[PDB]
């Protein structure tokens, strides 16, 4: 609302302490949004590797593990998700405290743990068990005998593969499915590019550059006209603060559901 | 600066934010067009001959791009005095239109040219106007007009009850013989030649040498402007945070090349939101490029006031190379987001405590900043034929902290805005309801807590023991 | 005659370079799909209103449209502009001057009474001129590149770069062409809202009205 | 004060000291067939 | 000159009133949010087994 | 905030869009809304009897 | 002395410097003064509302 001047400067420091709260709002929602990644990802106490020989009684999760050839070490589907979506005066942008090679090494050790261990790693320490014998459980548990897998192993196996290789092609081609992501992506964009725009705004002064009435008149006028600009600014900053804080408190409701539903269906069996 | 922005005498360990700091600018530069369109004043000053006082030349000046300080300075003027206008400034306004008119006088009629004066030629031959005249400039002549000058060339208007308007002429030549009662009683007689021939000799005296007059007449808010006084210039700069002025349009950055293209016909381009980000020099027309300077927020990392007295400071967002104890100090660090500074950096990876972004975080074991650490790590023996069962059991006790309502609380409406004043609140009346929709809110919120406490605790109709 | 102008008359409005950026702006435009008054003077150049500037073109590649005399009485009485053409300069001369029934020209003169300014500066063909009078700023922008996108008609898509200003400050309500002695369009400009594309390298590349169509 | 107060909250911490006795209670004796 | 004053006044509180407002309620639905999880947690996981 | 004047628009499309970023917003919670109730009841998809 | 107000007074229990002329707690305040006439030091509070 300034842009380093002495006489802005001077009428601005008698309309009180806002820039505290200004600042804490934001610092406080940054806070609030590392915590909930933080709480959405860190679910498991160790990291674990999976076997360098893999037979899975006939499935096959090759297009799902990561692969040792990519340059960040992601999976083919994160890859595709990553190449789907695509997208300063005195504002800046803070970079995340979680990069992408941690997250992708969690979401590496939960699936690892996850297939080799079942839902015994989520409760204590990880436990080795055949993937047969895990789905035989995971039929008993819907009250569907055990019987009918160890007769019907081929089928299923075949089934999977080619549900998973559907799906593959499905991302890969058809768009439009991630418009959640999207839209907020562009929700956050526009705001930020209305707010700098609002900038040229006249706000009914003589002009909406500082220096050139403050270089064309004396203060008795020039004191209303920097009020009048600096009214108006601050009547746009509050407003985005605003829109800003009630988005934060719905993303952090969406992202408690979505640790929720993590935490009970990958750890469990719901 | 972190117990100031706190408010208190102990800081907890963690990081704050204290201010913010940005990149000073070091000399300004200005600039304009190349050329400069000259005005012909020398045909004016210089003229070879001027006209009489009573039928003096008037010429238009427009267009122009006349500097005054150039002559202001001149020596080969007997007085220059100007009216209402600082010749120093005259070199920094812009005015409509331009009227100038030269002649020759008398040595003592040179004080007959300013308004609300009373005289032969102040009111016969030339009137100066009841406002402001641009000025008047008079020197010496007699080399070119007392020497050699005409002896009857030089003609003023001895007619009197004919007081004229300002800037008019009358070069009429009629012989002033009333022909009627009022002169003697006859007609024909008392004829007077309206004209007279001044009386000079060389080096006469003072009040006799011909001297030089011209009066400059100026207009301002007529129209559209037309004639201004010259701008000067610099030279230009690169790579430094600099203000400059290019003809006209202003601001501060730091200048680099560009290899932008540019239409013959544009003067600077943008990319959006009125943000300026190439400017061409009017005098080599090189297309360039504006930069903001460098700025951004400090934050400081302290393991706590009680354990220890050494905090480490960190720049966010700055490829910190122009860092002007803690000027240079300990070693920098450079990382993805910003440069630190008091710590020293190690090349293990432990838990984190004191995040700082990017994967990075600082911890006091002096203060060191390491890379995150995701925890432990093992590979279990997986196999077709194995698996792993339990032999023994523990019981373990946990705890859950949560909070189910705040503190009610209530604000009085006029009683804040008022201070229990008849004038206030008779003018609080004519900004509509206001006071009960803010009040209202408040007493929902708290009718909204009490149920919120008395809907989570009351679950039982009995009470048991 | 009517003549239907399909989309020509789009101008560049500033001085500002851009690029690949849509800018909507609102300022005096041709609407599109207009009516414009064919005239076919060749064996007749009546006195049209001026109306707050004026689109002009032509399409005979050679000297024959010379001048455009300007003004609101056409008289010594008020100042009158002049602009004509030599082959080799082109000059403007605002001073007053007298009436003349049938001028000729062509590579009259009657009086120059209180001369105060004057200036010199530098298929078929198709010249597009834009007349236009703001805040006493005189302005004429040019176009001399003709496409055959269609033939005897102005089909196509062309921008219009300016060339000069002249800060006369005069009132004008009447003008008129001037000929020699011995098939040329005119058209109205109304204050519209349009959207322009620009290239990578800040040409105009495509227009779209504001105020023609649900799907504009 | 000066314009501003601050209300008692409806339940006191007693009563809340007994519910959670209370539900302490039943639920150690009877199990979960009381809810 | 008094009016003039007082309307001075009178706007910046009301500013600052409608921005303690406005946080105020933001603060209390984020609360309200967390004690429905709270009471839904109390309520299933003391009175029966989850 | 006029009804039919002139000169409050002129003085109005001074102070920016923020009417804009009004009517965007009142046209989302409504959208939401919509598609919040088609949520809550379209649970099949088919009709028996 | 010039300075207006409404409240009750009481004899205070407080020390004045002997420099002072009256002291506040938050945001201007008034809660003590000394009287120009007998030199006595006072404290001032509103009385009862709500
Ligand atoms: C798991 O599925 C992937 C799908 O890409 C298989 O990879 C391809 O498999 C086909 C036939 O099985 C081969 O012709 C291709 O050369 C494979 N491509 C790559 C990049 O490996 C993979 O072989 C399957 N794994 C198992 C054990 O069947
Ligand atoms: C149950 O359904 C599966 C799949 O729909 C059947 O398996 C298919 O059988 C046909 C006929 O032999 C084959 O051509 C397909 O290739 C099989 N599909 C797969 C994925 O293997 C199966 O036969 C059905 N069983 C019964 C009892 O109807
Ligand atoms: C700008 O004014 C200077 C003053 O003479 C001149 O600059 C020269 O421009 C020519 C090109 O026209 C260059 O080849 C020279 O190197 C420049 N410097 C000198 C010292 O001659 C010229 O008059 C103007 N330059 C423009 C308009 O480009
Ligand atoms: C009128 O003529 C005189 C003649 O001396 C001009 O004086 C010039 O002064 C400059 C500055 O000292 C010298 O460099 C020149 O050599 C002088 N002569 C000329 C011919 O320029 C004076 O500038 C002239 N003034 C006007 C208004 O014409
Ligand atoms: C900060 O800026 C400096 C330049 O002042 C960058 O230094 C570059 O270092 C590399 C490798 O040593 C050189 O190849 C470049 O030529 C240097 N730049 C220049 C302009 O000479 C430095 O990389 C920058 N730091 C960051 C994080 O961007
Ligand atoms: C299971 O672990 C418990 C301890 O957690 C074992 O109980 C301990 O047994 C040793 C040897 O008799 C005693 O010295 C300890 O005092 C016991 N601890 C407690 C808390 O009583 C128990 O023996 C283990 N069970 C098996 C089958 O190994
Ligand atoms: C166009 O004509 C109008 C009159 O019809 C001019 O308006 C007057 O201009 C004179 C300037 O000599 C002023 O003194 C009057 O106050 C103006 N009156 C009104 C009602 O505007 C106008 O200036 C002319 N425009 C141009 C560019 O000459
Ligand atoms: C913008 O200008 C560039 C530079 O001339 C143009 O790029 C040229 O395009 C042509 C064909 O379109 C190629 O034959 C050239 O090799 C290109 N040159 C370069 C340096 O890239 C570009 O086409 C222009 N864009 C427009 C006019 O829209
Ligand atoms: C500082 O830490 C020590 C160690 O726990 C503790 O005894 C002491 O009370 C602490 N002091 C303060 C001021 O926190
Ligand atoms: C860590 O050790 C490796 C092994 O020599 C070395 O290459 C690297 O530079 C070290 N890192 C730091 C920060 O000193
Ligand atoms: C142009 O004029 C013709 C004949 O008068 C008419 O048919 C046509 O609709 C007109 N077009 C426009 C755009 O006015
Ligand atoms: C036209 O050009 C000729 C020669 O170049 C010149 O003598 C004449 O004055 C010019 N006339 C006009 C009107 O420009
Ligand atoms: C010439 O026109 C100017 C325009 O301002 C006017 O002032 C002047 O009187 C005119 N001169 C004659 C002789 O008409």
């Amino acid at each position: 609302i300034c842009g380093d001047s002495t006489e802005c400067s001077n009428l601005l420091l008698q309309y009180g302490s806002f820039c505290t709260q200004l600042n804490r709002a934001l610092t406080g929602i940054a806070v609030e949004q590392d915590k909930n990644t933080q709480e959405v990802f860190a679910q498991v106490k160790q990291i674990y590797k999976t076997p360098p020989i893999k037979d899975f009684g006939g499935f096959n999760f090759s297009q799902i593990l990561p692969d040792p050839s990519k340059p960040s070490k992601r999976s083919f589907i994160e890859d595709l998700l990553f190449n789907k979506v695509t997208l300063f005066n005195g504002l800046t942008v803070l970079p995340p405290l979680l990069t992408d090679e941690m997250i992708a090494q969690y979401t590496s050790a939960l699936l690892a743990g996850t297939i080799t261990s079942g839902w015994t790693f989520g409760a204590g320490a990880a436990l080795q068990i055949p993937f047969a014998m895990q789905m035989a459980y995971r039929f008993n548990g819907i009250g569907v005998t055990q019987n009918v897998l160890y007769e019907n192993q081929k089928l299923i196996a075949n089934q999977f593969n080619s549900a998973i290789g559907k799906i593959q092609d499905s991302l890969s081609s058809t768009a439009s499915a991630l418009g959640k992501l999207q839209d907020v992506v562009n929700q956050n964009a526009q705001a930020l590019n209305t707010l700098v725009k609002q900038l040229s705004s006249n706000f009914g002064a003589i002009s909406s550059v500082l220096n050139d009435i403050l270089s064309r008149l004396d203060p008795p006028e020039a004191e209303v006209q920097i009020d009048r600009l600096i009214t108006g600014r601050l009547q746009s900053l509050q407003t985005y603060v605003t829109q800003q804080l009630i988005r934060a408190a719905e993303i952090r409701a969406s992202a408690n559901l979505a640790a929720t539903k993590m935490s009970e269906c990958v750890l469990g069996q719901s | 600066e972190t117990k100031c922005t706190l408010k208190s005498f102990t800081v907890e360990k963690g990081i704050y934010q204290t201010s913010n700091f940005r990149v000073q600018p070091t000399e300004s530069i200005v600039r304009f067009p190349n050329i400069t369109n000259l005005c012909p004043f020398g045909e004016v000053f210089n003229a070879t001959r001027f006209a009489s006082v009573y039928a003096w030349n008037r010429k238009r000046i427009s267009n122009c791009v006349a500097d005054y300080s150039v002559l202001y300075n001149s020596a080969s003027f007997s007085t220059f005095k100007c009216y209402g206008v600082s010749p120093t400034k005259l070199n920094d306004l812009c005015f409509t239109n331009v009227y100038a008119d030269s002649f020759v006088i008398r040595g003592d009629e040179v004080r007959q040219i300013a308004p609300g004066q009373t005289g032969k030629i102040a009111d016969y031959n030339y009137k100066l106007p009841d406002d402001f005249t641009g000025c008047v400039i008079a020197w010496n002549s007699n080399n070119l007009d007392s020497k050699v000058g005409g002896n009857y060339n030089y003609l003023y208007r001895l007619f009197r009850k004919s007081n004229l308007k300002p800037f008019e002429r009358d070069i009429s030549t009629e012989i002033y013989q009333a022909g009627s009662t009022p002169c003697n009683g006859v007609e024909g007689f008392n004829c007077y030649f309206p004209l007279q021939s001044y009386g000079f000799q060389p080096t006469n005296g003072v009040g006799y040498q011909p001297y030089r007059v011209v009066v400059l007449s100026f207009e301002l808010l007529h129209a559209p402007a037309t004639v201004c006084g010259p701008k000067k210039s610099t030279n230009l700069v690169k790579n430094k945070c600099v203000n400059f002025n290019f003809n006209g349009l202003t601001g501060t950055g730091v200048l680099t090349e560009s290899n932008k293209k540019f239409l013959p016909f544009q003067q600077f381009g943008r990319d959006i939101a009125d943000t300026t980000d190439a400017v061409r020099d009017p005098q080599t027309l090189e297309i360039l490029d504006i930069t903001p300077c460098s700025f951004g927020g400090v934050s400081v990392i302290t393991p706590g006031t009680n354990t220890s007295n050494q905090v480490a400071v960190l720049y966010q967002g700055v490829n910190c190379t122009e860092v002007p104890v803690y000027s240079t100090g300990s070693n920098v660090f450079q990382t993805r987001a910003g440069c630190l500074i008091g710590a020293e950096h190690v090349n293990n990876s432990y838990e984190c405590d004191i995040p700082i972004g990017a994967g990075i975080c600082a911890s006091y074991q002096s203060i060191i900043a390491y890379t995150m650490s995701l925890g432990a790590e093992n590979s279990v023996a997986y196999s077709n034929n194995s698996i792993a069962i339990p032999t023994n059991f523990t019981i373990s006790v946990t705890t859950e902290i949560l909070p189910v309502s705040m503190t009610k609380t209530s604000v009085d409406c006029t009683m804040y805005i008022c201070g229990d004043s008849t004038e206030c609140s008779n003018l609080l009346l004519q900004y509509g309801s206001f006071c009960t929709q803010l009040n209202r809110a408040l007493t929902g919120i708290a009718v909204e807590q009490d149920k919120n406490t008395q809907e989570v605790f009351a679950q039982v109709k009995q009470i048991y023991k | 005659a009517y003549t239907n102008s399909f989309t020509r008359g789009v101008y560049y409005p500033d001085k500002v370079f851009r690029s690949s950026v849509l800018h909507s702006t609102q300022d005096l435009f041709l609407p599109f799909f207009s009516n414009v008054t064919w005239f076919h003077a060749i064996h007749d150049n009546p006195v049209l209103p001026f109306n707050d500037g004026v689109y002009f073109a032509s399409t005979e590649k050679s000297n024959i449209i010379r001048g455009w005399i300007f003004g609101t009485t056409l008289d010594s009485k008020t100042q009158s502009l002049l602009i004509v053409n030599n082959a080799t300069n082109v000059v403007i001369k605002v001073c007053e001057f007298q009436f003349c029934n049938d001028p000729f020209l062509g590579v009259v003169y009657s009086s120059a009474n209180n001369c105060t300014f004057e200036y010199v500066s530098q298929f078929k063909n198709l010249r597009e001129f834009v007349f236009k009078n703001i805040d006493g700023y005189f302005k004429i922008y040019s176009k001399h590149t003709p496409i055959n996108l269609v033939r005897d008609l102005p089909q196509g898509f062309s921008a219009l770069e300016p060339l000069v200003d002249l800060p006369i400050g005069i009132n004008i309500t009447r003008f008129q062409t001037l000929l020699a002695l011995h098939a040329y369009y005119v058209g109205y400009l109304q204050p519209r809202t349009f959207l322009l594309k620009y290239n990578e390298n800040g040409t105009i590349t495509d227009a779209v009205d504001c105020a023609l169509d649900p799907l504009s």
